[PDB]
């Protein structure tokens, strides 16, 4: 139909393309994020499945783009090498010219700017992936959460969740979460994670993975035993 | 052709003294969008009734393809004569009549 | 276990044995229709059937000659003449007529033909619609009444201009539109007759049987005043060709042909309205699309944001609603679509708020009813 | 179990009690042959020389005439005598009249045709109501147009809304749709017709119309109905091509259809099932919503799903209560509610193979390894990139 | 091919009486319409009686 | 290939000779059957070889609809294929679509074939009794599972599905001992030499061998082979397979 | 579905999985098998040739192996015509690398950057995606000897032991039941040569087709020593193996 | 095609049609022009109490003296927005003077005013079609107040009053008789309240709507959300006595 045409602006109003990028970040692992009042915490899957798979040097699907920004992702791998060669060199870019540390906001808007520019031009594919990039701003210890989408806009949610099996997740953020208050310890908030991320995992150490992201250049990953000790406590409440 | 494929039976066809069935692949594709798969019983069957026989097909280089398009209903037809050949062909075995034979331009 | 086993097959044996004894219970009584008094007729009937002055064979003339030459429909021609007495005057070509089964002399001039009556049936007679209960304020329904009912109503002020009374209108609008709707609003309300044909039904033919009965109709119009034709559902046979298929087919040209002369050139008409409702105007074939055949096309025009409203209302009449239920905020939500979207919302509006249990559907159901209909059409 | 044995006692004493009770009942030596009966039958022989060749009233002329066409060339201007009422008989009647002289001895036909008795297939529907192991929430869908005015005409009639007309069934085979078919077949007991839609695709002269005519005929002489149109599509969207004669027949039967699923009005007391197996990549034959109102698209078994469909297969197994149920369902991927009805026919000739009546603890195991494998094989989705 | 009633059987015999009577009482012009009908330049020619009405043209022209 | 012989057996024969004694010990009761494999293992033959020990009526029906003429068209009565298959339990319905036919309706699904056989497909569960009991077997054979009309790819009703390997060097063994027995017995017992030596693709590639060797015999105006003759009648046999199997390929890779 | 685009690499096939990409796979399953093992005490690669004709020099040819710099080697499977722009560009690129910090390469990067110019033709450019995997052998002191395949959608995972091209599963099948964990080096030569003569037509494994190479740790004061084996030392270790 | 290259047989341009339909199904916006300012409303569509409300915007300070809300394509509306910050920052630096309304109306459409991707002696920086209007509000010293539709389509037209995007033909209609030029800036606030009442489904609270004002005063003036909420039970008050 109008999926050979981007320039070509089409009645329906909606462009396949687009729509089709959509399906794309349907297919890819589940990624979620669920910010406290001190803390980001984004759980995510990683497949380890694979055999014959030296774990080691397989890529983590967070990559650190800046020393306190963090992104995690749902869709094609391949696609989003790109969003973040961009994304980290605009990271040091901020820097060499405002010397100002990154700007969260700036960058939401940069990584999304990409998306966009790319449906207005011609011969140039919109990209299948949906983000997340969380980060702390200049000067400040409230955590920040921006999901970008490959409409080629971006929005701000107090949690939220992409990937396969979203619709899953969804009922859970609203029902343990709250946008009011959320969980003012971020013990208490890493736990929910990993209840939400088992509804799809449905068991897994390693294919559960948790980066909890602080202020002021706070990066540690959660310990494999500990990710086991959120399991195990859960299961017990699961019988009961 | 060239090579007198045809004049091989035409001398074989004296000397067995018996049936020879001198048979076209242009009686086997449809004659009425149908005709074709009634076609390729009627040629064994009357082969059996008058055997010793000598079942000679000229052309079958057009009713044996790799592939086909069933989107065209008159092709339908050349699919289904070449199915119901392979078939008939193992229920043929240890008869009087010899076992199909035909000729091409290419194996 | 084992001895409840043997309880299932015995079961089983006895339910088929029931089944084929309704056989002999219906038993032998023979009766037959004619109560009352009409089997008290069947007594006079008994003589009458020794009797002889039935059947009758019949026969068409197909040409007098000052005796006549009659053709009967095993075809077998002969020469015959008067029976009792049978004026010339009578017996004409085409006119069917009563002779012996074997004495072979005419009785009866019979009416013409006997494939009018096989047609009539098919006929129905002025279809009654109030046109104010007609949903949209659509431009083509005041394209209709200048077509149909000026002429019949005031045909003076059409001779003082000198323009060509209006007599053809083509409908054509996706299905949903309302074209057999409006058809029947303006039938009523002009107070003119009405004759449907249904092309679509037609398959009697014999290489141009079609031709017959299309000929005949049309004529039984002319007959008739201050009447519409109105052929359904042109878009195959007396539609488009089938000529363009490998080994082809002209049954359907006959029938096509036919209906084209009868429009074409000199020929009488009283008062003759030509509807043609087709699909689509490109299964039409274009010979009759391009003019001196219908005069007039309209395009349907798909209902204003006004007639969706208006539609909306019509329907929400027969529901039980809500106060203060903002019909035009539903309208807005819902596409530009025809007035068979519009009814479908407001039949699954209805549903769920019988699942949910309510009686009296509230604003939200329309909500939902919207929701449903858009994706489905999407997805295809 | 039980519960059926219950019926089984019963149902054995009411046969036998109606079969003796017939014998007296029916006649045997009742024999009416009174004045009324007598008159009848005498009557009834004398006129009625046999055999009696039909006709068709094609019209009546008030004279105690009629023009009927006999099945030769030749019609025949007829006397009316006799029995049937004048009144009673309108035009487009299949009559009776008597071969030595043609005359209208009666009607018992009511243009009777053997295609009707093939159509009419109202016999004991093979599903009840909730054997099947479907959820609840798609089949109260179906339940919802079709049954829901019948039994309950209250709300429907308060609300003012009309009747809907018609659902269109559409999945994934292995969702059980024909399963469905026959579950709301069961319940409404309405007259349960049907046909199938390559009948009506043949080479013959303007048969296909012809046949999609009857159809609306025969459901409204049987009402309350529901009309099932199995592959619908067969007519519609699919195909049988146009170099094959087809350019004639395919066309006439389709628009044929169409004209009469819209109509003047729809009926709005005659339901169908239509069915097709998707119409999403299909062209769209079934003409918008009014017609066929709420669309049904039955979702590929989830997780739960396929657990209460399990359920049953489980009860007749010995040694499936050691297995862990749960771990069998989650460990394949969704896929269709067909693939475990497949697991359980697969499960038992397994058994057979090792040696074992029934399934031994390991045999329901390894019982999922052969059939994931081959329906994996058989039906592959797109593999992530 | 409108004046084929019915049947092409007492039709095409019809055509033939037609074409007799439209030579006779000249002088005249014949003014014969729409040609397509009978016209199949296709290989499905049909040999029917559509056959008779079409070569029954030749001989006038001839 | 004795593989094959008790996993067909399973299938067919116990449901047909006694559907009681199946449904009871097993839950339900199999359907259809696919046979895939390359061509010339012999597939047919076991189709025709069950069909004549459970005495089921072997009748071969012609994938066409066209070839059927006698009540009418065979496309439209489809429903009285399935009336009299009833009538005439026990049987086996070989209906032959190798569906190697109609390359572009495999992904399509237009087509006067995917018309007809979807209905067909449906038939045998709105009519019943074949349901309740398959003593009809409706086997199809075909060359893959991936060139399937696209009513039959898709769930429905197929389930069984039999794989054949082209024979091993064992089984070729076994094709090849009881030919040669019927023939003339290959002389100084070398045909276990020949079967361990090489495989061949096929057993109708074996039975060629059978042939060629006792030709060799004629040529001499002997009536009896040796070994001799069957390792001249191998090379060529099996070599002329490879030979016209390589020449569509040009020289890529 | 019905109407398959895919004629640029940004028209979206209805799917959202462009046919393109999809025909690459069966390109690189059309080439023959090349395998990969990395082992703790070396790696090893082997691999059965594509061509076969012995009128065409087979001996002189290691079509699949090419060393792109002294400790790094890549193994390559698909399209040749394709393959040969990617596999120079990787040499200059590598060279450059040294050039600017006077280290070698890490693997690792090595390989991102080749995956990102595939993904570049499918995100700009009508330009055909190069539709070839090559398995990468290298070594670097950030987490030893690493092994990596690419997609040719433009993505890479590491790996244990994997295998390319043809008939993939069996072999896959073969390498994880009888795996050794540890892996010494010796035993990956053996375990290689028995995978591929049950994959190969010739059953005897015949020298002739075959390519081998060995990059070792195990060469002497612990250094890393990539040795290109010609035919005539494959030959020598067939007999030693003894599948001939 | 169906492009631009295609005349179309209406004497049309196909995109133009296009692009209308953006508009159509964009968000509900009403902007009423007042003497004493322009008061301009917005629906930000909240969908979920997780969504962050507050984040989002659709009412954007443009210029020091100018705001624009936005209707149409969410997509075509970033690169619009960037276009429009620049063209006034430019002449600022430029001429350093306040410019008009007027100028800015036009500066934006220069742009617009042009679709293809030939060029024949201008240059092309365009790869199509873009489809999104805006109400562009302000004050000049001239003209005083202004309020202009910007369209992606023909000439610029100047407004009193209007009402775009979804809820249109209703807002629109009683827009026409229910504008005056005598309102107070707090009766116009109300009336701009009222219609936004009426034409959304979901009952108005301060979570889902935001107003704002440009008066030259106060600069663009985003709205407290106490002082939006205020307002909304003051609507409801009046209400109940009406
Ligand atoms: N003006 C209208 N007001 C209300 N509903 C309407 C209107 N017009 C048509 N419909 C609805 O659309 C449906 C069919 O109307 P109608 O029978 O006149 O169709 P049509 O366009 O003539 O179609 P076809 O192509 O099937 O011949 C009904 O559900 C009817 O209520
Ligand atoms: N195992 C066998 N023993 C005896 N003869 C055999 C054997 N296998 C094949 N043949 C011979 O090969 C002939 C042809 O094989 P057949 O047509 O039965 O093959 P199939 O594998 O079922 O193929 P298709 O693809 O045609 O359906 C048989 O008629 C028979 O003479
Ligand atoms: N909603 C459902 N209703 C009924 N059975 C279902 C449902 N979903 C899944 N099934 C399962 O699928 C099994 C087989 O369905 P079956 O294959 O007869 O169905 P169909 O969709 O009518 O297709 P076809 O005629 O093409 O085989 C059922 O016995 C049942 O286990
Ligand atoms: N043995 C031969 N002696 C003479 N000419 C031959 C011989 N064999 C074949 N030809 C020639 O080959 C040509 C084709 O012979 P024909 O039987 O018609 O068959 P085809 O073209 O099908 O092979 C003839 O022109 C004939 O002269
Ligand atoms: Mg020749
Ligand atoms: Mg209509
Ligand atoms: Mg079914
Ligand atoms: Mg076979």
């Amino acid at each position: 139909g109008y999926d050979r045409a981007l320039s070509i602006f089409s009645p329906d109003g909606h462009i396949f393309q687009v729509e089709y990028a959509l399906e794309a970040v349907k297919r890819g692992t589940c990624a979620v994020g669920v910010k406290g009042k001190n803390c980001v915490v984004l759980g995510c899957e990683r497949r380890s499945t694979l055999k014959l798979q030296d774990t080691r040097i397989t890529p983590s699907k967070v990559s650190k783009i800046d020393s306190h920004v963090v992104l995690s992702f749902s869709g094609l791998n391949a696609d989003s090498r790109i969003l973040i060669e961009k994304a980290r060199v605009e990271a040091q870019s901020h820097r060499l010219t405002l010397e100002d540390p990154v700007t969260v906001e700036y960058l939401t808007r940069y990584v999304a700017g990409v998306q966009q520019r790319y449906t207005q031009s011609g011969g140039v594919r919109p990209f299948g992936v949906s983000t997340l990039i969380a980060g702390f701003d200049p000067r400040d210890d409230e955590p920040k959460l921006y999901q970008t989408e490959p409409s080629g806009i971006y929005s701000s949610w107090s949690a939220q969740t992409i990937g396969r099996n979203s619709k899953t997740v969804r009922e859970f953020l609203e029902k343990n979460y709250d946008r009011k208050e959320p969980p003012a310890t971020v013990e208490e908030c890493v736990k929910l994670t990993v209840r939400s991320l088992l509804e799809v995992v449905q068991t897994g150490a390693k294919n559960i993975e948790i980066t909890v992201v602080k202020p002021d250049s706070d990066i540690v990953a959660l310990s494999s035993e500990e990710i086991n000790q959120y399991v195990t406590q859960i299961e017990q409440e699961k019988q009961e | 052709p060239g090579t007198g494929k045809t004049m091989l039976v035409k001398a074989v066809a004296n000397s067995t003294k018996a049936a020879f069935i001198r048979v076209n692949g242009s009686e086997f594709v449809h004659k009425y969008l149908g005709e074709g798969p009634r076609m390729v019983r009627d040629v064994f069957r009357l082969a059996r009734e008058n055997a010793p026989s000598i079942i000679f097909i000229d052309e079958v280089d057009s009713i044996a393809t790799k592939r086909f398009d069933a989107q065209t209903g008159s092709d339908r037809e050349v699919q289904r004569i070449l199915i119901e050949l392979l078939t008939q062909m193992d229920g043929f075995d240890q008869s009087t009549n010899v076992k199909v034979i035909m000729a091409t331009n290419r194996a | 276990a084992a001895p409840y086993a043997a309880k299932l097959k015995q079961t089983e044996n006895d339910l088929k044995d029931i089944e084929a004894r309704i056989k002999e219970k219906a038993g032998v009584k023979e009766s037959d229709t004619g109560l009352a008094p009409s089997h008290l007729w069947d007594i006079m009937g008994d003589r009458q059937r020794l009797g002889e002055e039935h059947p009758l064979q019949v026969a068409r003339c197909t040409k007098i000659i000052k005796k006549y030459v009659i053709n009967l429909k095993q075809i077998a021609k002969f020469v015959v003449g008067l029976g009792e007495r049978v004026s010339p005057t009578d017996i004409e070509e085409g006119m069917r007529v009563g002779v012996d089964r074997s004495k072979y002399n005419i009785e009866l001039p019979l009416p013409p033909r006997i494939d009018p009556s096989v047609t009539m049936m098919t006929v129905e007679e002025k279809p009654d619609v109030t046109y104010s209960d007609v949903g949209g304020c659509k431009d083509q329904i005041e394209k209709l009444r200048e077509v149909v009912e000026l002429p019949l109503l005031s045909p003076e002020r059409f001779a003082t201009l000198g323009i060509d009374p209006p007599k053809g209108i083509l409908l054509y609008g996706p299905p949903g539109t309302g074209k057999t709707l409006c058809a029947r609003a303006v039938a009523n309300r002009t107070d003119a007759t009405f004759i449907r044909v249904i092309g679509s039904e037609l398959v009697q033919k014999y290489v141009g049987e079609g031709a017959r009965m299309v000929r005949e109709l049309f004529e039984m119009a002319r007959t008739k005043k201050a009447c519409i034709i109105f052929f359904d559902e042109i878009d195959a046979v007396g539609g488009a060709r089938f000529d363009d298929g490998a080994g082809g087919d002209n049954e359907v040209q006959r029938t096509m042909l036919e209906l084209i002369t009868q429009l074409d050139g000199f020929d009488p008409r009283g008062n003759i309205k030509v509807m043609f409702a087709t699909n689509r105007p490109n299964t039409l074939d274009p010979a009759l699309l391009r003019p001196g055949r219908i005069d007039r096309k309209v395009e349907f025009s798909l209902p204003d944001l006004e007639g969706r409203a208006n539609i909306f209302r019509i329907h929400s009449k027969s529901m039980s609603v809500e106060r203060g239920i903002r019909w035009e905020l539903i309208s807005r939500l819902c596409p530009n679509s025809t007035g068979a979207e519009l009814r479908s919302v407001c039949t699954e509006a209805g549903m769920f708020a019988i699942r949910a249990r309510r009686k009296v559907a509230t604003e939200k159901d329309f909500l939902k009813a919207v929701d449903k209909v858009i994706s489905g059409y999407k997805k295809f | 179990t039980r519960c059926k044995l219950k019926l089984l006692r019963m149902e054995r004493i009411k046969d036998h009690l109606l079969l003796e009770e017939e014998f007296v009942s029916n006649s045997e030596i009742l024999k009416p042959f009174e004045k009324k009966q007598e008159e009848e039958k005498k009557q009834l022989e004398e006129i009625r020389g046999n055999p009696l060749s039909i006709g068709t009233l094609e019209e009546i002329i008030d004279d105690d005439h009629a023009i009927v066409t006999s099945p030769t060339m030749p019609d025949y201007y007829v006397s009316i005598l006799s029995f049937v009422d004048k009144e009673l008989l309108e035009p487009g009647c299949s009559v009776l009249l008597h071969h030595k002289t043609m005359s209208i001895v009666g009607v018992l036909q009511d243009d009777a045709d053997p295609m009707v008795s093939v159509m009419k297939m109202d016999k004991s529907p093979t599903e009840s109501y909730s054997d099947i192991g479907g959820l609840e929430s798609q089949i109260q869908e179906i339940k919802e147009s079709v049954e829901l005015p019948l039994t309950h005409p209250e709300l429907y009639e308060e609300m003012g809304i009309k009747p809907p007309k018609g659902v269109i069934l559409y999945g994934a085979p292995g969702t059980g749709k024909t399963l469905l078919a026959k579950a709301v077949a069961n319940q409404t007991s309405a007259t349960f017709l049907r046909i199938v839609g390559s009948e009506l695709i043949q080479k013959y002269l303007g048969d296909g119309p012809r046949l999609c005519r009857q159809i609306f005929k025969v459901a409204g002489e049987n009402a309350p109905s529901i009309v099932f149109i199995d592959e619908i599509d067969a007519i519609g969207t699919k195909r049988y091509d146009s170099n094959s004669g087809g350019e004639r027949e395919i066309q006439r039967t389709m628009l044929e259809l169409l004209n009469q699923l819209d109509g003047f009005d729809d009926r709005g007391d005659v339901k169908v099932i239509m069915a097709t197996n998707k119409i999403e990549t299909l062209d769209p034959a079934l003409i918008r919503p009014g017609r066929i109102d709420r669309k049904i698209l039955f979702e590929n078994p989830d997780l739960s799903t396929k657990k209460k469909i399990l359920g049953i297969h489980t009860s007749k197994m010995n040694l499936s209560e050691d297995v862990n149920l749960e771990t069998l369902v989650t460990t394949k991927d969704d896929l269709s509610g067909a693939d475990i009805q497949a697991m359980c026919t697969e499960a038992g000739l397994l058994a057979l193979r090792e040696r074992r009546m029934q399934v031994t603890a390991e045999d329901f195991k390894q019982a999922k390894e052969r059939v994931m494998k081959n329906k994996v094989e058989e039906n592959l989705e797109g593999l992530y990139l | 091919p409108q004046l084929v009633q019915m049947y092409i059987g007492e039709g095409a015999k019809l055509v033939r009486d037609a074409f007799a009577l439209a030579k006779e009482k000249a002088p005249t012009i014949i003014f014969i319409d729409e040609l397509d009908a009978i016209g199949t330049k296709r290989f499905d020619s049909e040999k029917s009686g559509d056959r008779e009405v079409q070569r029954t043209m030749l001989e006038l022209l001839n | 290939l004795t593989k094959q012989i008790k996993e067909i057996k399973e299938v067919i024969e116990l449901p047909v000779k006694h559907p009681e004694l199946f449904e009871s010990l097993g839950i339900a009761q199999p359907k259809g059957v696919i046979l895939y494999g390359p061509p010339g293992t012999g597939k047919t033959l076991l189709a025709r070889a069950v069909a004549h020990h459970t005495d089921c009526k072997f009748i071969r029906v012609s994938g066409a609809e066209l070839v059927q003429k006698y009540i009418g068209e065979g496309s439209r009565m489809v429903r009285e294929l399935f009336v009299m298959a009833r009538e005439h339990a026990p049987s086996i319905i070989f209906m032959d679509e190798i569906d190697s036919i109609g390359s572009t309706r495999v992904e399509g699904s237009g087509g006067g074939d995917s018309e007809v056989q979807r209905t067909m497909l449906e038939l045998l569960n709105q009519l019943d009794g074949f349901e309740t009991s398959k003593n009809i077997k409706i086997i199809m054979a075909t060359n893959r599972l991936d060139i399937l009309d696209p009513a039959l790819l898709r769930p429905g009703r197929i389930d069984r599905k039999i794989e054949f390997p082209p024979p091993s060097v064992a089984a070729r063994a076994e094709i090849l001992r009881i030919h040669s027995r019927k023939m003339n017995l290959t002389r100084g017992i070398n045909l276990r030499k020949v079967a361990e030596k090489m495989n061949g693709c096929s057993g109708a590639d074996v039975k060629g061998v059978c042939t060629e060797a006792g030709m060799y015999a004629l040529r001499e105006r002997r009536i009896h082979v040796t070994q001799e003759d069957f390792e001249l009648a191998v090379g060529k046999v099996m070599n002329k397979n490879q030979e016209t199997a390589i020449s569509v390929a040009k020289l890529f890779k | 579905g019905s109407r398959r685009y895919d004629s640029r690499t940004t028209i979206f096939s209805p799917e959202g999985r462009l046919y393109q990409v999809e025909y690459a796979l069966e390109s690189i399953s059309h080439a023959g098998t090349a395998i990969g093992i990395m082992a703790s005490d070396g790696i090893v690669l082997a691999a059965e040739r594509k061509v076969t004709s012995t009128l065409l020099e087979q001996d002189t040819s290691t079509e699949k192996l090419y060393k792109l710099n002294d400790k790094i080697a890549v193994a390559v499977a698909g399209l040749t015509a394709d393959a040969e722009i990617l596999i120079n560009t990787a040499r200059i690129h590598a060279q450059n690398y040294l050039k600017t910090y006077n280290e070698d390469i890490p693997v690792e990067i090595l390989v991102r950057r080749l995956s990102d110019i595939k993904q570049g033709y499918t995100q700009h450019g009508g330009l055909r995606p190069f539709g070839v995997s090559f398995i990468y052998a290298g070594y670097d002191d950030r987490y030893g000897y690493q092994l990596y395949t690419s997609n040719p959608s433009g993505n890479y995972t590491g790996w244990k032991a994997i295998s390319v091209g043809a008939n993939t599963s069996a072999a896959q099948t073969l390498l994880q039941m009888d795996y050794k964990d540890d892996m010494k080096v010796d035993d990956a030569i053996e375990l290689a040569l028995k995978t591929l003569s049950k994959t190969t037509d010739s059953s005897a494994l015949t020298y002739d087709r075959l390519e081998f190479a060995t990059i070792r740790k195990g060469a002497n004061d612990g250094e890393v020593y990539q040795k290109i084996f010609k035919p005539q030392e494959i030959k020598d270790i067939l007999v030693k193996t003894g599948i001939t | 095609d169906r492009g631009v290259s295609t005349f179309s047989p209406e004497g049309r341009l196909f995109q133009v049609e296009y692009s209308l339909e953006a508009i159509k199904l964009g968000s509900t916006a009403i902007g009423i022009a007042t003497k004493e300012g322009v008061v301009l409303g917005v629906e930000k569509r909240a969908t979920s109490p997780l969504l962050e409300s507050d984040s989002i915007e659709k009412i954007v300070e443009i210029d020091r003296h100018i705001g624009c809300a936005m209707s149409g394509l969410t997509a075509d509306a970033r690169s619009m927005i960037e276009h429009a910050r620049t063209a006034a920052v430019t002449h600022n630096l430029y001429y350093d003077e306040d410019i008009n309304v007027e100028s800015l109306t036009q500066s934006v459409c220069d742009l617009a005013l042009r679709f293809g991707e030939g060029a024949s002696g201008e240059e092309r920086l365009m790869s199509r079609p873009f489809g999104v209007a805006l109400l562009i509000a302000g004050h000049d010293a001239d003209d005083g107040y202004q309020l202009f539709h910007a369209e992606p389509s023909g000439t610029f037209y100047r407004y009193n009053a209007k009402a775009i995007g979804s809820g249109s033909e209703g807002a629109q209609a009683e827009l026409l008789n229910e504008w005056h030029s005598s309102l107070t800036l707090k009766e116009a606030e109300l009336l701009v309240l009222k219609i936004l009442k009426q034409v959304m489904e979901e009952k108005l609270d301060e979570n889902n709507a935001q107003l704002s004002c440009i008066t030259k005063q106060d600069g663009f003036k985003i709205y407290d959300n106490e002082k939006t909420a205020e307002l909304i039970k003051e609507l409801k008050e009046k209400e109940a006595a009406e």
